[PDB]
DNA sequence: GCATCCGTGAGTCGAG
DNA sequence: TATAATGGGAGCTGTCACGGATGC
């Protein structure tokens, strides 16, 4: 889902 | 930028400031075609009026 | 999609020229001759 | 002992004395032994490397 | 699965006697360090030299007093007396002592010390000490052939009460550094790219030294013949 | 030489709060409102939260990556302003020939209003640094000559002169009083920050500063 | 091997099935197995009631309905891309008023699609997930003026798309005011229409001083109940005729209407509790007798006045607060849908109705079921809730049918969206997991259903307490909402307890959510279990306590990105929680009953019960997911085995003996390593490639269509022009490549030729015909071809016909084939591995077994990582898990370690211990003392405090060990790691971003139509976009040439760039660019706005760019 | 959007110099295309252009030669390398590609500061400058060496960081 | 870093007239085929091929160390263009 | 001179 | 190509902050 990349 | 200990230097922000200040407004037009109130470049105007002090208007 | 006024595209710098001894030697010899 | 600051010091001292090829060359070899020496500092991390003080 | 390929070509770069640089490839996967480790390891340790490892000086007790008539410490001629390179002619010699005398005002270089038969001195120019109005040195220097590196403490040898030990550095090899370069030969793209660097005293080659390293090395590996 | 320490203090990794957090403690925390909780967490990541704990940092978390995410785009539309207004800004010539100039101070008054306070080095720093003289300055027996480039070693020279009472403020050329068209000449810019020199003539000034004050945006 | 279990807190209860709030939910929407007359006013039958009947004089009624059987299963609709569905047949009749005639008839309305058994939809073959919204719950609601103080706005929010909210408001002029679609208007007036004496608002309201006295118009009551009506009608209808019966119409259709105005059930409810009323219906009032009669407005006033007076137990409303935030479930949704659908049948059937004959009209030529079919089918496919079903995992797709969102229709946009709606209220405890939430743009927004939460059939999350009693715990489960959970100090569940009695002087509470210390006498209720407080995802990471909850959400979101390995183990350490997920997700196949294993085999497994009979489970083998990932059931029982009822049969895809398996279990060093793990880049051994670790299966699906044109037929065939037998070298008779043949980028799946576009044929060409003497053919190569970086072994080939039985294609097409392509996908570098922590890296580097760091036994690690990732990301429970992994080694033992209720320190430290002993005593047996360089390392450790100095080597080492530190030897030198190093098991997986899925490269490509500039997308072999951005980047480096290039040459300039292309194959440098296209284009639409965009020179002289083809 | 441009993951480079990335080989075939048909044309690779790309087109029909083609092809040039965001100038950096089997592009681990990138799995995209004059913008301007301060704060924005700082301090 | 970079922005007063001369002389390289090269046969820049070292087919690499050898003239109006261009064509015919 | 209306903005790749 | 027929029908409601144009 964005930020770094977890989703 | 300081609290957040970000280091940068004054000459970047001064540019936008610069840019910020770009503009002047007419209080008179004197023999000028221009209008009271009227927005334009601090450059022009001062152009304009070096125009006009060489012409004695 | 013009070449913008920075930089290499800069009316400054864009007009310069760039030659060789030789070449330059040959011209200035084609200019001395008329 | 070096560390961020004084590195970024030396980076910069050389790059005013030195120029950018000579302060890029020290950058890779900084870079070279710097990983070198981590990869056998015997750095980790276990649990009991966080140290709880008795004062707290 | 078919692999067959050619022999690596090795490649040498020296100058002088000091220094030299080894290039080995191509070399299958890994095989860089397989082989640069334990020659970096022999190069260091196991190479035969030449070192101080004791002195006596005339009218100095311990290592850490002075010298009347000379600006120089005691340690700082001790470590002057470790920067000389000392070359054996012969193979048999394993021991020598070599003396210094001189005083007025001078400045003495290892020229100086006076000559042995089958021993050479690499370095004359080296600087031992100088020496003002009044200021006498008169010294003997114990040189022994060994390997590696001996602290003073570890061979402990005195000829005398006043002898002072010195760390023994032996090794003719001052330096070595090996670095691995991934390189391709064709669709092999793993292959290694051995580089040496190998820094001596003059003494011995770094080509001597690699020379000797490898030899050292094959001559254990004939350690696993006969149980 | 414990490796949380280690790397902690050499710059490697982590700051006194996250080390403090992974032994001492988790700390105080906040409730959705805003407001901060009386009872903190008294464990460690060591010892672990309990599930109550956990929860009550849970709003601060939550506050904090809805932060991040949203201010991405909020800092992005400023970035977009800032190069709209800056971008035909250039250099376009060696020197505008102007006599303006700004003082940029070396002190300012303290907040108890008693007196003027030494400004910090770095401030001092961001406002000197690479920009040229605007008029001739002799401190400590030294002349920095007008239309010089201050380097840092000048910079802190001058910090010197200040504490030692000789200087008050610097003289500078500055974007803001150049009267070059349509962008600024080489003198007002001064260095080019990156090469630690004089700017080249071309240089894109205002996209440069645009960049250099956006991209920090997302640590505001 | 042994599975040993740490924690002492007994859970009272299991999970609840974890898909309900999907299965029960649409059940209840259907009730296909409630026999008609019995069937509720909830559902697709409250839709039905609602629309019907149908009046104006025929009359259309409705009886009942009813679902036949799907006219084909689940797989069979999979294939063929059907939609599982069951037809709706409705019992209508029509009956003319006047003439008393009734014809009665059962008409067929179409399909609704059928809810499988896991909780998901099959659309077109596709499966589909309906995610559950959250939204405001209807109902009375009180809020804050945000501008002035001291007053207040009450709100009646309805259902969505149920009609208007309707706002209250006292203004600073005295009166009170009423909002109704933006119209501002003295609510007296609507007081009056609904019957009001001035005398019974004054008695009413005269508690009140100021505000009744505010209430107050002369005017108003001077007027009649019809005059005060038409008033209204005037002031909410300005122009339009204020008709007495129009006036009644709209009016009772915006307040007392039941089919134009819903509160919902909840919304019912939640306006009883909170006005302290009774409601008769769910409208805010009524028509009776021929009047209005009101219901919510009155005790909406009094309740206002009360408010803002001061008067006690009148307060504010918290809309964030669970108790009123409720969610709308798949049946809900697609009721809602259903009902829009059926309403406009019936404004058909009413259309019908007029024009028709009035002899002869049946039921089923007044209904066209059309709209209701088309309202249906456009929510199961292009409404925003309706998800491409996340089947990576079966983790994946339990989670996705679990989540709750608060977009789509009638819910949030991400702009109206700020920081309260996606904060974690207090309430979501036990209900909305606090962890699991996207990190990016939807964060809060996109949220996951807790452990043990449950939606009540009002639509509230409520979670499970036990009943407390004297400080003694009863097995008593009790579920609240978040209002009823107001009511009670509930204590945690941590809290110590002997026997069912709770023993401490003071223990740890929450009072509307306030942690609290308080006595046992004080305890009400207590938790169920820490797993209640989180998601099913963020419930599977061990040692959550030590994980920031930062790391916990990334550890939580990648579980869900998880690739099914072909070797994939359950994790050495487990929450307790990998069985039920296996179980619940429908991965795995189970013994329904008591028996024996008939027979095995690869595709089926046939078992005898206790009934004698036979029953054959046919197993799903190498099945291609959504995301492509293979999903295949293996036998994990033998011929003759006994099975005892729900006991395993077959492991489906990531589970290992009926444990979730997401990765593998690997043995990791945490080192640095030569800068190849520097910033979250993994080193790993090629071990792991040798032995298939990491290895998955992905099917990868091919499409091609052969269809009639005007040209003549696309057709499908092994002749193709221009190519060689190399070419068709797998290609079958009909020309579709064979199974089992190994297709690389450039192969051809299918071949295909298509009739020639009409041209004549360039002098060139006709030239070189004449040279050659080959005839030009008349058809071309269109044959599918392997795209560029795919390719695989085929599996599978699907032929469709036009003529073949049972097979019809839409209009025009001849033929359909499709080709499956499956591919072994080694781990390889650039690939994404992650903990369960959080810890995220792609791998950087495959070193040979040699050169990895081992152990002093010669055992080599499997993955080396940084430690530089641990500090400032603060998730230690990646290190404990590592810590207890090592001793799991030695021990040869795998561990569960519930959340919060863990495996603590000094147990770690037993285990270590023994772990030890094997790892050392055997050494010491074999003859081998301890080694110099371990001397060294314990030097070190020594001057490091590690070990206590005087201590045999022995003991240090063990000291070490118990640290879950080891000597460790570099494979490279011999020489060891100069500190002892932190090495032990850790669970690691492959995340579904893979590099051999995002390398992407063009040169030149297809091009856009109208900008003529690259495609987008690696599918569409496009280019890279150089944003405003990546401009600016290039201005800011004054580097103009590469810029204009971007611009021009390698984009839209289409002289520019076929010229670009031909000056470098001929090794030219590259001409000078042009004008691009879309400045062309951007000229000519300004043109269309009848602006004229004149290009001048300095002369001010304009200049053509079009080259005098747009001058005539 | 733009031709002559790829993406891919990246992964740590520590091997390269400053000036150098890891460019995979067959992101290099497809983005130097063009060149690589002259110089297989330039040698007895194939019979012409045609011929040429006729013989990229299918994987199994190239061979060992049109590598070390490419080799030739890329020598002495750099690419692009971009990482979006792109908050400065220095989001865009030029590198000489250094051909490496896999699919991943390697990055020099002195500017992943600069363009805040990580190796967590963020990606990358590639542009290769076509004319001598774009190569030249790239090579002087934009290389990666070449700018080790930072335009904002005039400190080096190329500097150790993590394991190279803590090897260096231990 | 490029070779001796630091030296060829000290010969420029604007870094971008460094990289106008290089490319406009990399591209003079280009047209004439290296034939009007002002590097003696040792300075030539070398490829390193399978074969052996071989001609860098590099301009720019070219032009940067003719810039660097002293030998070349650079600046604003020289020559009229097209005369250089004849010129140049003239000695070194493509 | 000041409330209130309307219009218009609100991050980048990637895939879909 | 002829009985007569005579004013429609959904709204979509949780951002916000600004700037500039009308209204007390
Ligand atoms: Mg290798
Ligand atoms: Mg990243
Ligand atoms: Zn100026």
């Amino acid at each position: 889902a964005x930020x770094x990349x977890x989703g | 930028y300081r609290a957040q200990g970000v280091k940068l230097h004054d000459k970047h922000i001064e540019i936008v400031v610069r840019q910020m200040m770009k503009y002047v407004e007419v209080t008179d037009p004197g023999d000028s075609r221009l209008l009271e109130g009227q927005v334009l470049e601090k450059w022009d105007v001062e152009a304009l009026n070096e125009r006009l002090i060489a012409e004695g208007k | 999609g013009r070449l913008i006024p920075a930089g290499t595209g800069s009316d400054f710098v864009r007009f310069t020229q760039v030659v060789d001894q030789k070449t330059l030697k040959a011209i200035e010899e084609a200019r001395k001759e008329a | 002992p070096q560390e961020k600051n004084s590195l970024k010091d030396l980076v910069y001292q050389a790059f005013l004395r030195l120029g950018m090829e000579k302060t890029a060359r020290l950058l890779d070899a900084l870079k070279y032994y710097g990983f070198t020496f981590s990869t056998t500092s015997g750095i980790t991390i276990g649990i009991d490397d966080a140290v709880i003080p008795e004062e707290k | 699965l078919d692999s067959k390929l050619k022999a690596p070509v090795f490649t040498v770069r020296t100058q002088g006697r000091e220094y030299g640089e080894f290039v080995l490839e191509p070399l299958e996967r890994g095989f860089g360090v397989t082989l640069g480790n334990p020659l970096r390891r022999i190069l260091l340790s196991s190479i035969p030299g030449t070192a101080v490892t004791s002195v006596y000086i005339e009218d100095v007790l311990h290592e850490f007093s002075t010298i009347p008539g000379v600006k120089e410490d005691v340690v700082e001629i001790i470590l002057n007396l470790k920067e000389l390179v000392v070359r054996f002619l012969n193979p048999s010699l394993q021991t020598v002592t070599l003396l210094l005398k001189a005083e007025g005002p001078k400045e003495v270089k290892a020229r100086d010390f006076l000559p042995v038969a089958d021993v050479e001195i690499m370095n004359p120019d080296l600087h031992i000490a100088t020496l003002e109005e009044g200021g006498r040195l008169n010294m003997e220097v114990r040189v022994d052939r060994g390997v590696g590196y001996v602290p003073a403490e570890k061979h402990g040898i005195k000829d005398r009460i006043n002898a002072i030990p010195v760390d023994a550095v032996f090794s003719p090899v001052r330096r070595v550094a090996f670095q691995v370069e991934d390189t391709r030969l064709g669709q092999r793209t793993d292959l290694d790219k051995l580089t040496l660097r190998i820094w001596t005293d003059g003494s011995v080659t770094p080509l001597e030294a690699l020379n000797q390293a490898v030899e050292i090395l094959r001559e254990h590996l004939t350690y696993f013949s006969n149980p | 030489f414990n490796p949380l320490y280690v790397m902690a203090q050499s710059g490697a990794r982590g700051n006194p709060q996250q080390i403090r957090q992974l032994c001492g403690l988790r700390g105080l925390m906040q409730k959705p409102s805003g407001e901060t909780f009386e009872v903190p967490v008294r464990s460690s990541f060591r010892e672990g939260l309990t599930v109550l704990e956990y929860f009550i940092s849970s709003h601060g978390a939550r506050k904090g990556g809805a932060d991040t995410a949203l201010r991405t785009a909020d800092s992005g539309y400023l970035t977009r302003k800032l190069v709209d207004v800056t971008h035909e800004i250039v250099v376009r010539e060696a020197d505008c020939g102007t006599t303006n100039y700004i003082s940029v101070p070396l002190f300012q008054p303290d907040e108890v209003t008693r007196s003027l306070r030494l400004r910090k080095r770095a401030d001092i720093e961001a406002g000197l640094y690479g920009r040229v003289l605007a008029r001739e300055v002799e401190v400590l027996g030294v002349r920095l000559e007008e239309g010089r480039y201050l380097s840092m070693d000048d910079v802190h020279l001058l910090i010197k002169a200040a504490e030692a009472g000789e200087i008050q403020e610097v003289p500078v050329r500055s974007p803001l009083t150049c009267q070059t068209r349509y962008g600024v000449c080489q003198k007002c810019y001064g260095y080019d920050l990156s090469m630690a020199r004089p700017v080249s003539i071309g240089e894109a000034v205002g996209i440069v500063a645009a960049q250099s004050i956006g991209e920090p945006g997302t640590q505001l | 091997m042994e599975i040993k279990r740490f924690g002492r807190i007994r859970e009272v209860i299991p999970l609840p099935p974890l898909t309900e709030i999907q299965v029960e939910s649409y059940r209840r929407a259907l009730q296909a197995d409630v026999p008609p007359e019995k069937r509720e006013n909830v559902g697709i039958q409250a839709a039905f009631r609602e629309t019907f009947p149908i009046e104006e004089g025929l009359v259309l009624d409705f009886l009942e309905y009813r679902l036949g059987e799907p006219p084909f299963p689940q797989d069979e609709c999979r294939e063929k891309d059907l939609t599982y569905q069951a037809p709706l047949y409705a019992r209508l009749q029509l009956i003319h008023k006047d003439t008393g005639l009734i014809k009665e008839d059962e008409v067929f309305l179409g399909h609704i699609p059928l809810m499988t058994e896991d909780g998901s939809f099959i659309i077109n073959g596709a499966d589909r997930v309906i995610v559950s919204q959250i939204h405001r719950s209807p109902g009375v609601y009180f809020t804050p003026d945000p501008a002035r103080p001291g007053r207040y706005i009450a709100s009646i929010i309805p259902l969505p798309k149920r009609g208007p909210w309707i706002d209250l408001e006292v203004e600073p002029n005295g009166v009170v005011s009423m909002k109704v679609n933006k119209r501002k208007f003295p609510l007296v007036l609507l007081l009056r229409v609904l019957g009001y004496d001035q005398e019974t608002l004054a008695r009413e309201l005269g508690a009140y001083g100021e505000l009744v006295q505010g209430l107050m118009d002369e005017s108003v009551f001077a007027m009649r109940p019809e005059e005060a009506l038409i008033r209204l009608f005037t002031l909410l209808r300005p122009g339009d005729p204020p008709k007495r019966d129009k006036a009644v119409a709209y009016v009772y259709g915006l307040i007392a209407d039941p089919r134009r105005y819903d509160l919902g059930e909840a919304g019912r409810y939640k306006a009883e509790e909170k006005l302290g009323i009774r409601l008769s219906g769910r409208t805010l009032a009524r028509f009776e007798d021929g009047e209005f009669k009101d219901e919510v407005f009155l005790p909406t006033l009094r309740y206002l006045f009360a408010l803002t007076a001061g008067v006690p137990g009148h307060e504010v409303d918290d809309i964030d607060h669970l108790g009123n935030r409720r969610i709308r479930t798949v049946g809900e949704l697609m009721t809602d849908q259903f009902r829009v659908g059926l309403a406009r049948l019936a404004r058909g059937v009413r259309e019908r109705m007029l024009m028709g004959s009035e002899d002869s009209l049946t039921p089923a030529k007044l209904v066209n079921s059309r709209p209701l079919e088309a309202a249906i089918r456009e929510f199961f496919s292009r409404s925003q809730l309706s998800q491409f079903k996340d089947e990576t995992n079966p983790l994946s797709s339990l989670r996705h049918k679990r989540r709750i969102s608060a977009l789509g229709p009638g819910g949030l946009t991400r702009e109206r969206a700020g920081f309260d709606v996606r904060d974690v209220h207090r309430t979501h405890y036990g209900r909305i997991c606090p962890v699991e939430t996207p990190e990016g743009a939807n964060i809060g927004l996109i949220t996951s259903l807790a452990a043990y939460a449950r939606v009540d059939e009002l639509g509230f999350i409520r979670t499970p307490y036990r009943r407390v009693v004297g400080g003694v715990v009863t097995d008593e489960v009790v579920y609240m909402t978040a209002t009823e959970e107001d009511r009670y100090t509930i204590a945690q569940a941590n809290t110590p307890l002997e026997g069912n009695r709770i023993a401490a002087e003071r223990v740890v509470a929450r009072r509307k959510g306030e942690p609290v210390i308080v006595s046992p006498e004080e305890v009400e209720f207590m938790d169920v279990s820490p797993k209640q407080v989180f998601s099913v995802n963020t419930n599977l990471i061990p040692f959550l306590e030590h994980d920031d909850a930062n790391r916990a959400l990334m550890g939580s979101n990648m579980q869900t990105q998880a690739v099914p390995l072909i070797r994939a183990q359950a994790p050495v350490v487990m929450t307790g929680l990998e069985e039920r997920v296996v179980r619940d997700s429908l991965a795995a196949l189970y013994a329904e009953e008591d028996g024996e294993v008939a027979k095995v085999d690869g595709n089926r497994i046939v078992v005898r019960y206790e009934d004698g009979r036979l029953v054959e489970y046919p197993l799903r083998r190498f099945y291609r997911s959504n995301q492509g990932t293979a999903l295949d059931q293996r036998p994990r029982v033998v011929v003759g085995q006994r099975v005892r009822k729900g006991d395993l049969l077959a492991d489906g895809p990531a589970s290992e003996n009926g444990f979730l398996a997401l990765g593998q279990n690997v043995l990791v060093a945490i080192m640095p390593f030569d800068g190849y793990n520097f910033e979250d880049a993994i080193v790993i051994s090629e071990e792991l490639l040798k032995r298939d670790f990491y290895t998955s299966i992905h099917i990868e699906r091919y499409e091609i269509e052969a269809r009639d044109t005007k040209l003549g037929p696309e057709r499908i065939t092994r002749d193709i022009p221009h190519l060689s037998e190399a070419a068709l070298r797998d290609l079958d008779e009909e020309g579709v490549v064979r199974i089992g043949a190994e297709v690389k980028p450039g192969d051809i799946l299918v071949g295909r030729t298509s009739f020639k576009g009409e041209s004549e044929p360039t002098p060139e060409e006709r030239l070189l015909r004449s040279i050659f003497g080959e005839k030009a053919r008349d058809v071309k190569d269109t044959s599918l071809r392997v795209p560029p970086g795919e390719g695989g072994i085929v599996v599978r080939t699907v032929r469709l016909r036009r003529g073949d039985p049972g097979v019809e294609l839409k209009p025009g097409v001849r033929e359909v084939v499709r080709v499956y392509v499956a591919q072994k996908r080694k781990l390889q570098v650039g690939d994404k591995l992650a903990n369960r922590h959080g810890n995220k890296g792609v791998v950087a580097k495959i070193l040979p077994v040699e050169d990895m760091p081992h152990l002093p036994d010669g055992t080599p690690v499997d993955v080396i990582l940084n430690p530089l990732g641990v500090p400032s990301r603060m998730n230690l429970g990646q290190i404990l898990e590592t810590h207890l992994g090592l001793a799991g080694y030695f021990l040869g033992q795998r561990y569960i370690s519930p959340i919060f209720d863990g495996a603590k320190e000094p147990e770690i430290k037993e285990l270590l211990a023994q772990a030890f002993e094997v790892y050392f005593g055997k050494r010491k047996g074999e003859g081998f003392g301890v080694d110099k360089r371990e001397v060294e390392v314990l030097r070190r450790a020594e001057k490091l405090g590690l070990v206590t100095p005087g201590k045999t080597p022995e003991e240090q080492l063990k000291e070490l060990f118990l640290q879950g530190k080891v000597v460790l030897y570099d494979g490279r030198t011999g020489e060891p790691i100069e500190g002892p190093i932190v090495v032990g098991q850790m669970f690691i997986m492959k995340l579904y971003h893979m590099v051999e899925d995002k390398m992407h490269a063009r040169s030149t490509g297809p091009y856009s139509l109208i900008t003529q500039q690259p495609l987008g997308g690696k599918a569409q072999f496009g280019g890279q976009r150089f944003g405003e951005m990546e401009v600016w980047a290039l201005e800011a480096y004054g580097a103009a040439h590469t810029l204009q290039e971007m611009l021009t040459l390698k984009s839209d300039d289409i002289e520019g760039r076929n010229a670009a292309y031909e000056a470098i194959i001929k090794g030219e440098d590259v001409p000078e660019p042009s004008v691009p296209e879309s400045f062309r284009v951007l000229v000519k639409e300004l043109q269309a706005l009848a602006l004229d965009v004149q290009t001048l020179d300095e002369k001010d002289n304009p200049v053509d760019i079009f080259e005098g083809l747009a001058s005539k | 959007r733009v031709d002559y441009s790829g993406r891919s993951v990246i992964v740590v480079g520590p091997q390269l110099k400053l000036h150098q990335c890891g460019l995979p080989k067959r992101m290099a075939l497809e983005l130097f295309k063009p060149f690589l048909l002259k110089k297989m044309e330039e040698k007895g690779i194939a019979p012409n252009v045609k011929a040429a790309r006729r013989m990229l087109e299918r994987q199994r029909d190239i061979k060992d030669e049109v590598w070390d083609a490419l080799e030739e092809v890329i020598h002495g040039k750099v690419v692009l390398l971009n990482r979006a965001p792109t908050l400065h100038r220095l989001g865009i950096q030029a590198f000489q590609p250094v051909l490496v089997e896999g699919q991943s592009i390697q990055l020099h681990p002195l500017v992943c500061e600069a363009f805040n990138a990580d190796f967590d799995g963020d990606q990358m995209a590639v542009h290769v400058p076509l004319s001598s004059f774009a190569q030249a913008e790239a090579r002087i301007q934009m290389l990666s060496a070449h700018n080790l301060l930072s335009p904002a704060s005039g400190e080096p924005l190329a500097k150790p960081s993590r394991d190279i700082i803590l090897g260096l301090y231990y | 870093a490029e070779p001796g970079i630091d030296k060829l922005f000290g010969m420029v007063d604007s870094k971008y007239r460094l990289t106008v001369v290089v490319a406009k002389r990399a591209q003079q390289l280009l047209r004439h085929g290296f034939k009007n090269t002002v590097l003696e046969p040792e300075e030539r820049p070398k490829m390193q091929t399978l074969e052996g070292l071989f001609d860098d087919p590099n301009a720019v690499t070219w032009a940067m160390k003719e810039l660097l050898t002293g030998r070349l003239v650079f600046g604003e109006n020289l020559v009229p263009e097209d005369r250089l261009q004849k010129e140049m064509e003239r000695l070194y015919p493509v």
